[PDB]
């Protein structure tokens, strides 16, 4: 699910006209909102105004320095690591959320446009195939856990 | 001298299995592909296999 | 660049010289792609019938004919007195077991450029031609500056050193060599060598003073071993630095 | 300083904040003075500019990367190569529209990017899957459907564009009704590619030799491309590589022919060969590989990618060299090239050397092995220098004690705390300093208690699509949050065998056909002529057992049909009006049909349709027949108890809007249906009820590995992610509140 | 036409597709027939196939039959490709006009609803009258309003046909209110129909603003049509597919419709909208006759008016004369007594008489040039003027006239004014042009106006920011999650939080929405005339281009001066306003045999 | 356990860079050539290849136009423009670009200028405007303080009866089709432009190049 989140998330980064995606993209697990945060979100239009603006500053960095230092500034704006890690259970998602960020940023690296990697997340959800670099690594090392 | 390695050969594999198909079950009359659909529904049964 | 300044002192010293080479890489990896099929009846390229004659869309063909023109690139680059026998007809003795597909390949190919229109002239017999007309000229030709910096040991590839000392005859050459050790640590050729590289001393360019090229000069000998390699007392200077003892050497 | 990391993104990150930390150390320290030499420059360079771009304002030092060369036009030369191998292509749907992927091939042919998006659907939609002609197809030693190819799809758009799908097939072919108005002008610039798509492909199969091929690139080129502000430059290298090509073909004075393949391959590896950049920059600090500058004397001096394999690069000998089996002193090798630029990237240091590695694989854990170049370092490093500790222990264990002070293991993962206690590592990321400190809040809860007022006028379709999907209608309705999917990619064959939508929706047409008695035979030629059907006899027998299947399903469904129309439904229940129609209002009662199995989402909808049908008039039945013989049966009731029942669905749709009713339909329905006893009207308590109750929740909860369960999907997992027991009961106390008229009524 | 020489692609590859192994006659015939609904025409007639092509006689010496095939009706029918209306294929030949199937299908079922459907709903007469005497004050003359009101009520397919300026919302509210007040007890369901949805969005502030000042009744205020749909939101189009949810089976559960602006609609969307209504649903349809084309291939307002110049019937006369109690003209002969019976011609508009040029300069458009150049030329009726444009000092010209245009516009902006009075003077005065690029166009006089007023000291605008204060911005795509709709004008400025854009809501209020909240923006110096359709303005200003293009014919010249209220300036060459009053957009249609018989 | 980032007291680095000029700022006629960079690099290309002393071959500048891939109609009149322009002279006395040799000529010198100074613009223009005639209106531009390397690639260094002069190519010339070109719109030129810096910049080169090569130097 969490490149599902990811792909809805550079959806809403990279189309932020249109509200429906990015309230699509808002309301997810990453995130991490309740329904009165959604409904106050869409019952105050200058909490929205605030949040298009900053996700058009978040499309400008995409389109000036990249694909990780947007992620990294979502995640440092919105804080949503700490709430992750403060949350049981949600460091094999932050895990898993790095590691997308890392296979997005080598597949950008290489393409020059910036929906063509949209495009290229969406064709590799739609591709489960197993590549060596695209596994789940490990959650957690130096806590101790039951190997199966 | 210079060659490109391909990881996975599932697709074509799929692709000569859907081309034996082709040019197998399709100028079968009625008689012979009802036994050959009562075998196998179609090409992936038969790659499956 | 190294190979860039030689051409243009190919081009300065000697007149009358095509700004292309005849013998290009794509071009030999045309030409051999011509002469091939007509040398596949010879009993020398028995190799490649049984290589070319099976299967062939001229996918292989022309494969071969580029890794043929790579490696007679190579040669023209690295190993002229090779191409230089070949082209008389005569085999090196000491070689490998591919070697009698190469040398009519290579006279095939100088006959070839020689039968048409391109000029006759490559790399190696430039570079001879250069060394023999920088050694018996007495006065100095024209086009040619007063003094070449070499910064770095990249800065030249070890083949170029002949034509080199023939251009430091008529040219103050400076090459600054950037070597780790102070002393002397390469190798060695023959004990009549040892003597003559022990009478060679450096002196200092500030403060005037002679220093020896070894730490001690009476057991030079005991360094060096039978077989011609020095026991280098640092190992890392020993396993990697080869390239600087070739060079040094 | 010899560093061991665990990921190269984690080995830049390490690297950035010790450089950072070695400018804060040293305040007469210039960033001039510092250079990474990485030995992996393609595989490291994306998260060198990753890890340096986002770096805040008052972190940020500036930084030039050195790699290699990227293309002027990327997508434009691979759309060339793809145009130079047209004849050995398949014509695969998805192969042609990468190739409209390119704007200008998009705008050479005037097709714009919403005509590209209407494009998309035109083709996944009307059938078109591979090849471009019949010709194609028995070019390839296949047999000629005539069907699913370019010329199909083609016909039966431009049949669209002509016809109504209404009217019928005119050549075996079922016209496309979406394309009708001017937006099917666009299919005629698709046309218009296709065309050009069946020039090139018979003219670039035959051999020609090299006086021949001169005018072919730039007519290729002014045939599918159009000159734009940006791809000047592309097609400015395509024409002068091309050229290249030809003269050093025609320098050789070439006689024979040529074949097409060679020189693709030659224009592929000319236009792959950009030469990984070696310029050096004064004003940000260099990253860049090993040989450019390799007696430069920098301070700072960093080596990445020093593990066992990569660094040093050994390369394989062609076989057939003689310089290979005699060696001499001025003889160019690979490894004693990157040996010597080790030694020589070690003298250049002059301040600090920073070495880093991958030591431990991300995977799973594994040792890696470091270069034996760093090896040797190590173990001189060990056997030459000791630390004041232990000034007389040993001489292995002194070695061992300065190799692991030397080496830093560093950790995993950056929001680690042993990263950020004080003493000689201590990292510099802000934003990863409340993630370690670990004092934040926690995700809360989805579900909140919302403030909703019931409006006067509920409409039924409302009604029909909150017990439809009550955790969707929450989302979708409430909030308005409805989580969009993107669509499936194009299948790259024709259709064997009918499974998912397009097998019941040939079913749904198919019942819709034989409750009128229609001919099937007619309705088969025009599924056929669609090629939504198999090709030959399989879609014949196909269509024989779908008949038979449906033919069963008509027996009992008029059996005890009546013709009855639509009828207007208005209601007044605890003051909310519910305005609605109903459709095929019989006398005898309710009559529906849908070719689906036996589930409970379809005796929910059938049972609130009954409740609005039986509280205005209408004594009579509910019947709905689904496949292998499943029926839904509902008696008629009187106006008190539908009356009844409607409040409770009103009250469950008014506590749905405020916090999400957790009524699952599928699982509630099994673990409710496990737990009724319809002879005794009473729900069973024993524990052998419980534990089988369980076990259909969690078989209809969590499908099989064939069968998509009820758990797998994108509206449940956003409220839980493990399905805990308490909400589980949560669960199974709503299902038995709400879903108990559904089995307690049920014939 | 040049246009119909220069063959589109479509046309080649459906001609090469159809015919295919045929002969070249019916490959001629399908290209023809696809360029012909490519440009709008519904039906190709067999003459001019038959006389303007210099390939006649050359297929005659390609067919090779008994009969020689030498005619085109049984040249086609020879052929698989083209039937008598039996077997599915996609021409169609039956009134000696080849169609396509598609075209054929609408065509006929264009005439089934005009023809068969439209009966004769019988109401009490003297209550009719007692409504209409009650609801409309004037009885003392002939009044169009009252006979247009009484033939909409009387019969259930009615078209009304009438210019801008008119008061046709009032008609259509005096309709709907002696609508409710005639059937009392039977409930009435009425619902309103907008091709667009700025329209839509007019209609409901007008019919709000109109239906509110007519006394009603607690359950007549009850039966108020709440709201105006768009044509496919009433439908249920997706973007997707072409499947309606009230394709064929269910009909829409409407009492009355009335589908404002009828000059828009095209064939497949009006046929889509027949097979929609119910058999008891009554319909009606409002636009102008002169209007401009529809978006789409098709024309059927203007082929439904045509024969409103014949009038009425003998009987239709004296029913009229019943019902309105006044004089009622009758017209001599009778064609189609339905169709004639449900047409109505309004000519007396109230917001302007004869002593204003705007009205005569109208009337004088549908007639010869020569009168609309004596319009323009005795004393101008202090309305019109005509600015000649043929080189640079006219365009400097015509900028300089464009100033004062846009004078109070620019006072109230420069004065840091409330953004509502920036609005209402903003869309007093417009340009309108007929292309897009080039110097004449919208692209090429908007960046000259941004240019002009980088030049005076009249507009600040930073050439990187592209959001300087002043700009009119335009939506290109509908937004109903932002109540904005396509063709709606928004000011950008600085209120004091940042620069946003306002925009003036039809319910009367401003709403100030984010520059980076807008789908779609557009600098909206000069309009369209095609997409400033509905819309009214104060000033109009026309800007025709020098070249000739089929874009400027009649229909565009009479939509520019419809389009201004009271002042209308022109900035075109005589020859070129002589030309495009002569060259009528006509788009032949089986409409005009089928309604013949 | 306790923890806290560290936070960063002096700046990593100063504004330095690599930087150059550009980084602080009848049917065939030439006024009918296509404007562009590319047709002004593959013009700058052609100057800079052709030998001033040898005369133009036709066939030459059809081959050029070949390899270039320009069109073959205007090799006639490419030609005969070439020689026009070489045979007008641009000097003071009067003296051609013939006259020339091949040891007098420097194409395309290359050089980096030091400084250590942080440029400010305030300060430079000021004493740019004290000397620079044509510095009358043109408003200053903005740049950062540059500390560090100035790039320049000057097209042409000649010397002729002991006195150096310097020559540099501008091509774009897109607003001009009339005889219109005189001092005064070359002037206007240049203030838009702003080549007054680069030529500045280009005097200061020259200046430190033949005070560091030539000894008793005088400007």
């Amino acid at each position: 699910l969490e490149a599902q989140e990811m792909l809805w998330l550079l959806q809403a980064v990279m189309t932020p006209e249109r509200e429906n995606t990015l309230r699509s993209a808002l309301a997810t697990s990453m995130m991490g909102l309740n329904a009165l945060d959604i409904e106050t979100l869409n019952n105050d239009e200058h909490a929205w105004d605030v949040v298009v603006e900053e996700f058009d500053g978040y499309r400008q960095i995409w389109r000036k320095r990249g694909v990780m230092p947007m992620l990294r500034a979502l995640m440092s704006a919105r804080n949503i690591a700490e709430n992750l890690l403060a949350t049981a259970g949600g460091e094999r998602r932050l895990t898993d959320i790095l590691h997308i960020s890392e296979l997005l940023q080598e597949a950008g690296t290489q393409l020059e446009s910036e929906h063509a990697l949209v495009r290229w997340l969406s064709q590799h959800i739609l591709e489960p195939d197993s590549n060596a670099s695209s596994q789940q690594m490990r959650l957690e090392s130096d806590k101790h856990l039951v190997q199966i | 001298f210079e060659q490109q390695l391909i990881e996975d050969e599932s697709l074509l594999r799929y692709q000569a299995c859907a081309d034996f198909w082709r040019r197998h079950c399709y100028p079968l009359p009625r008689e012979i592909a009802q036994v050959v659909f009562e075998t196998w529904k179609g090409p992936q049964a038969l790659l499956r296999d | 660049l190294p190979a860039s300044f030689i051409w243009d002192m190919f081009v300065r010293v000697l007149p009358e010289i095509p700004k292309e080479s005849a013998f290009n890489k794509q071009s030999m990896s045309w030409k051999l792609m011509t002469l091939l099929p007509q040398l596949l009846e010879r009993e020398d390229f028995t190799l490649l019938r049984h290589y070319l004659t099976d299967d062939s869309d001229k996918r292989k063909l022309f494969q071969l004919s580029s890794k043929a023109a790579d490696l007679f690139d190579q040669y023209l680059v690295y190993r002229p007195d090779w191409l230089a026998q070949w082209e008389t007809g005569h085999l090196v003795e000491g070689l490998g077991e591919a070697q009698a597909w190469q040398a009519p390949l290579w006279k095939a190919l100088v006959e070839y450029t020689h039968q048409l229109g391109q000029p006759r002239w490559h790399r190696a017999n430039l570079y001879q031609r250069f060394i023999e007309t920088l050694e018996s000229a007495t006065t100095c030709p024209p086009g040619l500056p007063s003094r070449v910096f070499i910064c770095g040991i990249s800065a030249l590839p070890p083949v170029y050193l002949q034509a080199l000392q023939a251009l430091g005859k008529h040219i103050e050459i400076h090459l600054l060599f950037t070597n780790p050790c102070r002393y002397y640590w390469g190798d060695i050729k023959d004990p009549a060598y040892l003597a003559k590289l022990l009478t060679r001393q450096r002196r200092h360019s500030f403060e005037d003073r002679e220093l020896p090229l070894f730490r001690d000069s009476e057991n030079a000998g005991q360094l060096f071993n039978s077989d011609g390699e020095q026991d280098v007392g640092n190992p890392l200077l020993a396993s990697w630095g080869k390239l600087g003892r070739d060079y040094i050497y | 300083t010899f560093h061991v990391c665990h990921s190269p993104q984690r080995e830049v990150e390490v690297l950035h904040d010790r450089l950072l930390a070695m400018l804060e150390e040293d305040p007469t320290l210039t960033p001039r003075d510092i250079i990474v030499m990485v030995a992996d420059i393609d595989s490291y360079s994306p998260f060198i500019q990753a890890v340096f771009g986002s770096a805040p304002a008052d972190r940020y030092l500036p930084y030039a990367i050195s790699d290699r060369r990227a293309r002027q036009s990327h997508p434009v030369l691979e759309a060339f190569i793809s145009l130079l191998s047209l004849p050995d292509s398949r014509f695969v749907s998805e192969d042609v529209l990468a190739l409209l992927d390119v704007p200008v091939l998009a705008a050479r042919f005037d097709i714009t990017e919403e005509g590209l998006r209407y494009l998309r659907q035109w083709v996944n939609e009307s059938g078109i899957r591979w090849g471009i002609d019949d010709d194609n197809v028995r070019e390839l030693e296949l047999p000629a459907t005539g069907q699913h190819t370019w010329r199909f799809g083609l016909t039966r758009m431009l049949l669209g564009y002509a016809m109504e799908s209404a009217q019928g097939e005119w050549q075996s072919v079922l016209p496309y009704d979406e394309s009708s108005g001017l937006i099917a002008e666009l299919v005629g610039h698709l046309a218009s590619l296709l065309m050009q798509l069946n020039i090139w492909r018979r003219g670039l199969a035959q051999e020609r030799p090299l006086e021949e091929w001169l005018p072919v690139c730039r007519d290729m080129l002014n045939a599918f491309f159009l000159p734009d502000a940006e791809t000047e430059a592309a097609m400015t290298l395509i024409e002068q590589q091309w050229q290249a090509i030809i003269a050093e073909g025609l320098g050789a004075q070439y006689g024979d022919a040529v074949p097409l393949s060679l020189l693709r391959d030659e224009l592929a590896q000319r236009l792959d060969q950009e030469r990984i950049s070696q310029r050096f920059l004064a004003g940000p600090v260099n990253i860049c590989t090993l040989m450019p500058m390799r007696s430069i004397p920098f301070k700072v001096v960093c080596l990445l990618g020093m593990n066992d394999g990569v660094y040093p690069r050994q390369l394989a000998p062609l076989g057939f060299d003689l310089m290979s089996q005699k060696p001499k002193r001025g003889d160019r090798s690979r490894r004693d090239d990157d040996r010597y630029l080790f030694l020589e990237a070690l003298i250049s240091a002059q301040q600090k050397l920073y070495i880093s590695y991958i030591g431990r694989s991300i995977q799973d854990n594994s040792e890696r092995f470091p270069s034996v170049l760093v090896q040797e370092l190590i173990d001189y490093i060990g056997q030459s220098h000791y630390l004041p500790g232990d000034e007389a222990l040993n001489c292995d264990e002194s070695e061992a004690r300065v190799k692991a002070h030397l080496t830093c293991l560093h950790t995993r993962m950056p929001f680690d705390p042993q990263n950020y206690q004080p003493g000689e590592r201590q990292s510099y990321a802000r934003e990863w300093l409340p993630a370690a400190s670990q004092a934040g809040k926690a995700h809360s809860e989805f579900v909140q208690p919302l403030p909703f007022t019931l409006p006067e006028t509920v409409p039924l379709e409302t009604l029909q699509r909150f017990w439809a999907h009550p955790v969707r209608a929450f989302f979708q309705m409430r909030l308005q949050v409805n989580f969009r999917t993107e669509d499936s990619e194009i299948p790259d064959t024709e259709p064997f065998i009918l499974e998912g939508l397009s097998r019941y929706q040939i079913n749904q047409q198919l019942l819709n056909a034989l409750v009128e008695q229609d001919d099937a035979e007619r309705l088969f030629r025009r599924f056929r002529a669609a090629g939504d059907l198999p090709y030959g006899a399989f879609g014949e027998i196909f269509w024989e057992t779908q008949c038979q299947e449906m033919q069963q399903l008509a027996d009992r469904v008029i059996a005890c049909r009546q013709p009855g129309q639509s009828m207007e439904i208005d209601l007044a229940c605890n003051g909310v009006q519910i305005t609605g129609w109903l459709p095929q209002v019989q006398p005898d009662g309710l009559l529906r049909w849908r070719p689906s199995l036996l589930s409970v989402a379809q005796g929910m909808q059938l049972w609130l349709e009954h409740l609005v049908y039986c509280a205005s008039g209408g004594n009579g039945e509910s019947r709905l027949f689904l496949r292998k013989d499943g029926e839904w049966r509902f008696p008629p009731l009187a106006a008190e108890q539908a009356l009844h029942y409607l409040s409770q669905l009103i009250e469950g749709y008014r506590e749905g809007m405020s916090a999400p009713l957790l009524v699952l339909p599928e699982s509630g329905g099994a673990w409710l249906k496990t737990c009724y006893d319809a002879q005794n009207d009473a729900m069973l308590d024993d524990d052998s009820t419980l534990q089988k109750a369980r076990t259909k929740f969690l078989q209809a909860y969590e499908g099989n590995m064939m069968v998509r369960g009820e758990g797998d999907d994108i509206w449940y997992q956003r409220l839980w992610r493990q399905l805990t027991p308490e909400t589980m009961e949560a669960i199974v106390e709503q299902s038995q509140r709400f879903l108990l008229p559904l089995f307690r009524f049920n014939q | 036409a040049v246009e119909h020489k220069q063959l589109r692609p479509l046309d080649v590859q459906f001609a090469l597709t159809v015919a295919g192994d045929e002969h070249p006659a019916v490959t001629l015939a399908a290209a023809l027939l696809s360029h012909d609904a490519g440009e709008g025409h519904v039906c190709l007639p067999l003459s001019r196939l038959e006389n303007n092509e210099a390939s006649h006689p050359l297929l005659a010496t390609c067919v090779s039959e008994i009969g020689e095939l030498q005619n085109w009706e049984e040249c086609l029918l020879a052929s698989q490709a083209v039937s008598r209306g039996d077997e599915p294929t996609p021409m169609i030949l039956c009134g000696d006009r080849l169609y396509l199937n598609r075209m054929w299908c609408n065509e006929r079922t264009v005439a089934r609803f005009f023809n068969e459907v439209n009966h004769a709903i019988e109401v009490d007469e003297a209550l009719l009258a007692q409504t209409l005497d009650k609801l409309f004050p004037v009885s003392d003359e002939i009044n169009w309003q009252k006979v247009a009101a009484a033939v909409a009520l009387t019969r259930r397919i009615s078209v009304i046909s009438g210019g801008p300026g008119t008061g046709k919302t009032t008609t259509v509210a005096k309709l709907l209110a002696a609508l409710i007040q005639m059937a009392d007890g039977e409930r009435c369901r009425i619902r309103l129909a907008a091709p667009t949805g700025k329209a839509a969005a007019r209609l409901t502030e007008s019919l709000g603003k109109a239906l509110r000042q007519l006394p009603l009744t607690d359950e007549q205020k009850k039966r108020i049509p709440e709201d105006a749909s768009t044509l496919h939101r009433l439908l249920g189009a997706q973007p997707g597919s072409q499947r309606l949810r009230h394709h064929a089976g269910n009909p829409l559960h409407l009492d009355v419709l009335v589908v404002d602006e009828a000059s828009m609609i095209d064939l497949p969307m009006m046929s889509r909208l027949i097979d929609a209504l119910p058999d008891h649903a009554r319909v009606i349809f409002l636009g102008d006759r002169d209007q401009l084309a529809s978006v789409e291939a098709g024309a059927v307002l203007g082929d439904i008016c045509a024969y409103a110049n014949a009038g009425f019937t003998a009987e239709r006369a004296r029913q009229l004369s019943r019902l309105t109690g006044t004089h009622v003209p009758a017209g001599t002969g009778t064609e189609a007594a339905s169709l004639r019976d449900s047409l109505c011609l309004l000519q007396k508009s109230y917001r302007f008489g004869s002593d204003s040029g705007i009205g005569q300069l109208a009337a004088a458009i549908n007639r010869g040039d020569k009168t609309a150049v004596k319009t323009v030329f005795q004393q101008d009726f202090t309305d019109i003027e005509k600015r000649l444009l043929q080189s640079g000092e006219d365009y400097i010209a015509m900028l300089e006239e464009a100033l004062a245009g846009y004078g109070r516009y620019l006072d109230l902006l420069q004065a840091r004014a409330e953004p509502d009075l920036i609005i209402q003077a903003f869309n007093e005065y417009q340009l309108l042009c007929a292309l897009r690029e080039g110097p004449f166009g919208v692209a090429g006089l908007n960046e000259r106006i941004e240019q002009f007023m980088q030049q005076k000291r009249k507009i600040h605008r930073h050439p990187h920011s592209r959001w300087y204060e002043g700009r009119p911005v335009m939506i290109a795509r509908n937004d109903s999650a932002l109540g904005l709709f396509n063709g709606d004008i928004g000011i950008a400025l600085d209120r004091g939080q940042g620069t946003r854009v306002w925009f003036a809501m039809p319910d009367g209020n401003i709403k100030s929405v984010q520059p980076s909240r807008l789908p779609e923006h557009e600098t909206t110096w000069a309009m369209t005339v095609h997409k400033s359709q509905g819309s009214e303005f104060d000033h109009a200003a026309l800007i025709l281009p020098s070249q000739r293009t089929p874009v400027v014919t009649r229909e565009l010249v009479y939509t520019a001066v419809t389009r201004a209220r009271r002042r209308l300036s022109l900035y075109a060459d005589e020859r070129i306003l002589s030309a495009a009053i002569a060259t009528r957009t006509e788009r032949r249609s089986g409409l005009a045999a089928l309604f013949s018989s | 356990a306790e923890l806290n980032a560290k936070t960063l007291q002096r700046l990593p680095g100063d504004n330095w860079r690599v930087t150059s000029y550009s980084g602080l700022q009848p049917t065939l006629t030439p006024h009918q050539f296509p404007r562009g960079a590319s047709p002004g690099t593959f013009l700058h290309s052609l100057f800079e290849d052709l030998d001033f002393t040898q005369p133009v071959d036709p066939n030459w500048v059809r081959e050029k136009l070949e390899l270039g891939g320009f069109e073959s109609q205007w090799e006639p009149v490419l030609t005969e423009w070439i020689t026009a322009v070489l045979q007008a002279p641009l000097n003071e006395t009067g003296v051609s670009l013939s006259q020339l040799s091949a040891r007098n000529k420097q194409v395309e010198m290359e050089f980096y200028l030091p400084i250590s100074e942080p440029l400010i613009a305030s300060q430079l223009d000021t004493l740019i405007r004290q000397f620079d005639p044509l510095s009358a209106g043109c408003p200053p531009l903005e740049f950062m303080q540059v500390r560090g390397m100035l790039k320049g690639f000057i097209d042409l260094v000649f010397r002729h009866e002991g006195r150096y002069y310097l020559l540099a190519y501008k091509s774009n010339w897109l607003g001009e089709d009339s005889s219109a070109y005189t001092q005064q719109a070359m002037a206007a030129a240049m203030q838009a432009h702003r080549y007054d810096l680069q030529y500045q910049l280009y005097t200061l080169a020259l200046h430190r190049y033949l005070r560091h090569r030539i000894a008793d130097y005088d400007y």
